């Protein structure tokens, strides 16, 4: 109920385009324009290499869970309880939904019976696909991968894979579509109601707090 | 089993068969009323069912024990097998099913109907007494479940309506002092023999011997025989089960189960 | 000791149930009757509470336990009743054209409302659901309720002109005012007589009796139209002396008292809740 | 059976005893209150009789989910068996019957008493799990009639009293949105276990070497030892089944069989 | 569709329930209120029809959903009270010596009545069973019967003599007059100013609902005198102002739609055995 | 029954649950400001309730929930205080030589009470222990107390003679006197003027708040010499202009009703459970 | 099984349990008659309370014989089942939790997990003699 | 492949042989929660 409903939609739109992911996807074009218009060192690098991630997530469809989806979702769910939204509160609480939403998340680049993850923290890790134990990394294979294949995010990430296997055994086919972060075996394994994963998800749950 | 008590009896020896459920009552739904008038508006009574295995009784009192000294109405069953059992597994439980709803029943003798509308107290201080020939074999006080009896030809449960002295209002508007009494308490109690041992030959549920005897003699339209009565009536043979129609009975039912060894 | 928590409780059904408590009930509870003043007047007499609270002895209640109030008349006891008292029977004589006003004090001293204030010059009041009223009590209640578009105008009144407002209570002392559930009314209501608290229905009054003295079954407790429940405390007696009537209730105040019970809200147990 | 099940058992290898209608439950009626008052007019919660093979359970509620969320009020009852059961027939039904009449109860602590009054809703998206280690073997989503459990050695029984979204004008009546709720809306199950496997010993409606130990035991007044309970009652003998008393039982069951088999 | 056969239906007793038909019925039906003119005299309005209905509206029935309909009074308008709509609600102010007059109104309308006519002047009439009455309708009934004997000879009356005739019902609006089940009648009924109808009794008429707005429960719709039910359509309320008596209604008008239902006569499931 | 007090609770410290119990029977909950008359006069407005109420929109609490109430001065609102409201804060404003008179009026009001009446007159008292006071009520309550030997004869005082009597509290709006617990006592004060009830102190009442507006820290409202606790409940400002006053109290509302808690609150809005 | 075979009373230190299925610890909080001004100042008698007696005990199990196997910390029985059920990912069987969770496993010690747990640790001590 | 139609009626059957299976719910409302449903514009009945 309400007898304003000026374009909600066109409201929220204006202050989102202003929001910082806004601007920093377009600074990132722009980069890009430029650097084609002209002419720890490896947890640093990794950093910048997965605010650079977060930003092509948002900017891209990708496949997979999309740590942005779930925060959608705990937009949508928020903003439908609550009963407290003023003309200005959708702006500028989409953005902010946009912006502090699951501040630390991780990324996956899948390659030849191995995975290379990366973190936005810095952490960042390389394993085989069919069985997890980890591989020595390359940061300089990762940074030229990177712009070309595509991006898993990394919903369910490594530290929680290696207990997950380790502890519950699991076949190759689930197994790799975790990795791929398929909404079919995530939901198959929130249904059995394991542990480790209802921990990890409300942990991401709780990381959108705001 | 049945062939073994045959030579265990032509040779007077000790038998005795193992039956689950058997049908030692006579079927008998009935009530009597220690209390009634006319009109049918306070009555007090028991009523029961005995039906194969089962015994239900459920004593009722129109005026939930008021006018009785102590506010405590006795009420007593019992049921007189017409065979002794013997190492019986009895279940013994409160709240007989079958006369707790509404119902109206015809009088002693069918002359008008009395309307029943039952509200459950719980039996207090019931006493189960398990006897032969008079002398108490075994007692129960206010046991419920699995109980057994060593050696009884008589059951008699003794139970009791205690008006509950504390009362909600809900319940006490349930049981004025006055004449209408709109509803009737009720005090109830379930035993089933689940399993005994029987000296003598009876039907169960985990044998067919009956089945195959009476399928038998319906078969061919046998003419009625002195003993037996017409059908083969469970209920008519037990309630008079002399000691020839006992023979016959056991013969009938050893040949029954020679035959159902090959035939079924 | 967990006030303040829904704590599920397992009882057995086996366990044999204690003896009587009429005698706990009498020796420390107090009996409380509220009688109009037109009763004395017939009577005629001034040791008769004296002699009442001997009668009462005999039956069982201790000499200080059994305790008695006047009234002028149902309307003017209708204002602010608080029974501050610990088993209460309101004698009440019914007359023509009185209905209303004693199913109003039926209503509130029967149910536990629990309400809060009102100021009517500032804000605009809507009410919840079911179980939500306003009740106004002073010398001349005069509610004036006019309703509001959802743009917040009138409809039948305009809110600067309280004449054409809809009147729905005049110079009552009592007046238990349900409004159409969903909408915003401005009231008026005489601020310097008439106090009105926005009041809902928590669950019965369980200490409190109500001996209609005349007529037929004429309370209706409940506001709603569909259902007119008979609640055991709404007792009903004939009348032609009001000796007799005192006698009655001497006779078989065992019964009224197993029919009331004690204050949910007054035990210990209730603390944390809405205790009273 | 029973020797095979002692030398299978001597040689430390898994054994088995087939029971029908296996008195696994100890009696136990009873009843859970998650909310009532002083003057017990708006109840709500569950009651229960646990007694031999019958688990009969039946969820209350005095304002018919009048305020629950959604108007669907949820009951859980859980039933940890003593001892694990194996390759279990059940039979699961709705409306239990037993509670399915007006009553009144004394109340928890014994003081007053509550009236039950109930009208019985039908059981909405029932869920029956078994459990072995907190692990749900198997499930039943609103499937009655007969049904398998493969091994399991708890029971959690969920249904649900769903208000009635459309009314006729009589259950209208019924279902005030007043307190005063002259009728109490119920929804019940009842589960059977007709028949099943279990290692520990233990008596059934079929074998008869419960009564026959315990009338052996009560014909020559054998003073109460150690372990077994006073006169062998078998409800405080499963109620806690220490190994010892495991022991002991599969001893003297062993020897009641091997007496059975010439005595009768 | 296979209407006027009675063919036995099968449900199974596990099945699921449904969703809520309430706003069906909100946004189809057609609501419908009968008053009496005193009413809007109280109420000294005059958009109040248009504040009734915004309040009705936000309760949920659209604007053109709800109809009004003034009467002078209980005894002019049950002279064939004519209930040609889809939800019906008749409020009945109560009064002292019209109780025979509102209980035979209720009668009338609260039930479906299959009526055939009656030619006073030629033929002797009957009743059938317990379920037939007579309906009179006019400005000024006086119904006179006279019984016969088996052999058509007047006792306690002559057949000549409207003098010798027995009254049994006096100049009123409607007389629902009953008499012995199996004597033959002859009647003298004032032809040109009071219609009379030979009726039976069907099922009870749902599709409307009375409020008794005065005073206590008195309407016996069954003539039978063992028999004096309490129907769930047979609301009651006390009042002392109109406008609170019709926020009354409008409160609580999901719960009165609940006690009626739809009538069962006016659906095509009833087609071929008495649809109307 | 009980709400399960007679068995515990457990909990895991090693587990953060989930699942919260939503219950309310309220439409909201309600702030509710008791100010002195002088705010309002030094403030010279008059839209300013208005204003206030927008405020607290902002800080969360819907139009009709924040109430205000004026009171002249604190020895007068502290006869008979009714907090007839849900988040009670009473801004007591600080003055010299009225030090007693505002601990005392937070003795009663930040702690619950449970009343008998005193029949003066008639009976001598005692107190029964540590939680025992009088309090004395009124226009002008003016106690003499004279304890009593165990002969019932007074000690420095005649019981005949009330001259002679030991005065205690001497035209006080509201007296918390405590005397010594084992004494018989005979008592006169006003009884038109001034009541008097023995009242038990129960637990604290978590629900009402006192902002002392003014100057020095002041409050004792145990009246054991020795202990001086300093609850939450007790908040202090420095202020020099009461719209500055009301701004700082509205920005930290959400800490003030954090500090309280609703979950005690009675029925009546009387300060002290009344127990005959 | 339900019979008191010890029982010790004010008895710190070591001390024997035969052969116990449960234990009871009783005690008690006694408010100090006499009190010194401090004490007296910590605890009054209104509802304030800001600091809150407590009386507490601690009991170590420190060696035991049990019929049944049971993980300790000497023995490395259940560290070796469980490390090579991790380092090749055996799919959860029916019997055993995830894992080899101890907590669980003991919190149902059914008498099938009790036998496969045995099986398992004394296959673990045959390997332990000659793989470390 | 478990195959649905919007009126009610339902369908199980192998892949490589159309040799229909007995149906089961439970197992089918349990899958299509998650798994990747697709369209049937070729019947069940007329795939046979
Ligand atoms: C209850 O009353 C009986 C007699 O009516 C008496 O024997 C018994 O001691 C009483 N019990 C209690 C607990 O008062
Ligand atoms: C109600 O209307 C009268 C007009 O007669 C007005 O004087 C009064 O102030 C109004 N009440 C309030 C509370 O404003
Ligand atoms: C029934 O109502 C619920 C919500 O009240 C809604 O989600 C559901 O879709 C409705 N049923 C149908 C068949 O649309
Ligand atoms: C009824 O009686 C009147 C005389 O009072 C007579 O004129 C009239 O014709 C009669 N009516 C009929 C229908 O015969
Ligand atoms: C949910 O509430 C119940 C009480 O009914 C409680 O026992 C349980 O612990 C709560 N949920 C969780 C996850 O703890
Ligand atoms: C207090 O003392 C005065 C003087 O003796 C007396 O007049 C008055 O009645 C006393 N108070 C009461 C309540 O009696
Ligand atoms: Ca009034
Ligand atoms: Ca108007
Ligand atoms: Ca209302
Ligand atoms: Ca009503
Ligand atoms: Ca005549
Ligand atoms: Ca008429
Ligand atoms: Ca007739
Ligand atoms: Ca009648
Ligand atoms: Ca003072
Ligand atoms: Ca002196
Ligand atoms: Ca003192
Ligand atoms: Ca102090």
């Amino acid at each position: 109920t309400i007898d304003l409903t000026k374009s909600m939609a066109t409201s929220v739109m204006k202050k989102f385009r202003k929001s910082k992911l806004a601007t920093s996807i377009s600074e990132m074009t722009n980069s890009l324009s430029d650097a084609a218009s002209s002419a720890n060192d490896i947890s640093t690098q990794t950093s910048t290499i997965g605010k650079k991630l977060r930003l092509k997530e948002m900017i891209t469809q990708t496949e997979g869970m999309s740590f942005d989806d779930i925060s959608a979702a705990v937009l949508k769910t928020k903003i439908d309880m609550s009963t407290q939204i003023g003309k200005n509160t959708l702006p500028d609480i989409v953005t902010e939904a946009s912006e502090k939403f699951i501040p630390k998340r991780s990324y996956r680049i899948l390659k030849d019976d191995e995975v290379m993850e990366i973190n936005t923290e810095g952490k960042f890790f390389a394993y085989k696909i069919n069985t997890f134990d980890e591989v020595p990394f390359d940061v300089n294979k990762f940074a030229e991968l990177v712009t070309d294949s595509p991006v898993i995010s990394a919903i369910i990430d490594f530290k929680t894979l290696k207990n997950l296997n380790d502890n519950y055994g699991i076949t190759r086919t689930e197994a790799l579509n975790l990795i791929k972060s398929n909404p079919n075996m995530l939901r198959n394994f929130i249904n059995q109601n394991n542990p480790i994963i209802r921990n990890r998800i409300e942990q991401l749950i709780l990381q959108c707090k705001l | 089993e049945y062939i073994e008590n045959w030579n265990l009896q032509n040779r007077r020896q000790r038998t005795g068969f193992v039956f689950h459920k058997p049908n030692i009552f006579p079927y008998s739904a009935s009530f009597t009323l220690n209390r009634s008038q006319p009109m049918h508006d306070n009555l007090m009574g028991t009523m029961w069912l005995n039906a194969g295995s089962e015994i239900q009784v459920a004593g009722f009192d129109y005026s939930c024990a008021l006018n009785a000294p102590a506010n405590i109405q006795q009420f007593e069953h019992i049921v007189q097998l017409r065979r002794a059992l013997t190492t019986a597994t009895i279940t013994l439980l409160p709240d007989a099913e079958r006369f707790s709803f509404p119902r109206v029943i015809n009088s002693a003798d069918g002359a008008t109907t009395w309307f029943f509308n039952p509200i459950i107290l719980r039996p207090n201080n019931v006493e189960v007494e398990f006897l032969l020939n008079g002398q108490i074999i075994n007692t129960y006080q206010a046991r419920f479940g699995t109980i057994v009896a060593r050696n009884f030809d008589t059951i008699r449960l003794s139970f009791q309506l205690m008006r509950p002295p504390n009362m909600t209002p809900a319940v006490n508007a349930l049981f004025p002092q006055a004449q209408p009494f709109q509803h009737h308490a009720t005090v109830g109690l379930t035993l089933r023999i689940e399993s005994a041992v029987c000296e003598s030959v009876l039907a169960d549920a985990n044998e067919t011997l009956l089945a195959n005897v009476t399928a038998v003699r319906q078969e061919y339209a046998i003419p009625v025989g002195p003993v037996f009565p017409p059908g083969m009536n469970w209920t008519e043979l037990i309630t008079n089960y002399s000691p020839s129609r006992e023979d016959n009975l056991q013969r009938v039912f050893t040949v029954a189960s020679i035959r159902s060894m090959l035939i079924k | 000791q967990n006030y303040g928590l829904n704590i599920p409780i397992t009882g057995s059904m086996d366990t044999v149930y204690s003896n009587s408590t009429r005698e706990e009930v009498f020796l420390t509870s107090t009996l409380c009757l509220y009688y109009p003043t037109e009763a004395s007047t017939q009577i005629s007499d001034g040791e008769w509470k004296d002699s009442l609270s001997q009668m009462f002895l005999i039956k069982g209640w201790p000499t200080g336990s059994v305790y008695f109030k006047e009234y002028s008349n149902i309307v003017d006891f209708s204002v602010d009743p608080q029974l501050y008292c610990d088993y209460n029977l309101v004698l009440m004589k019914y007359d023509q054209s009185l209905e209303l006003d004693m199913s109003e004090l039926a209503d509130l001293i029967l149910n536990e409302w629990l309400c809060n204030p009102m100021d009517i010059t500032l804000y605009y009041y809507q009410q919840s659901g079911e179980s939500n009223k306003w009740i106004s009590m002073g010398s001349s209640c005069t509610v004036k309720v006019c309703p509001l578009n959802t743009q917040t105008l009138g409809i039948g009144c305009q809110t600067t002109n309280v004449d054409s407002f809809e009147t729905v209570a005049e110079n009552e002392k009592l007046a238990i005012v349900d409004v159409v559930d969903g909408i915003n009314h401005k009231i008026n209501l005489t601020t310097t007589t008439c106090t009105i608290r926005n009041c809902k229905k928590l669950g019965p009054r369980e200490n409190v009796a109500v001996i209609q003295v005349g007529g037929a079954n004429i309370l209706d407790i409940t506001a709603d139209p569909t259902t007119n429940p008979q609640i055991e405390r709404m007792m009903r007696v004939n009348w032609k002396r009001w000796w007799q009537v005192f006698y009655t209730i001497v006779d078989y105040i065992n019964q009224i008292v197993q029919v009331m019970s004690k204050r949910s809200r007054s035990l210990n147990s209730a603390a944390f809740y809405y205790r009273v």
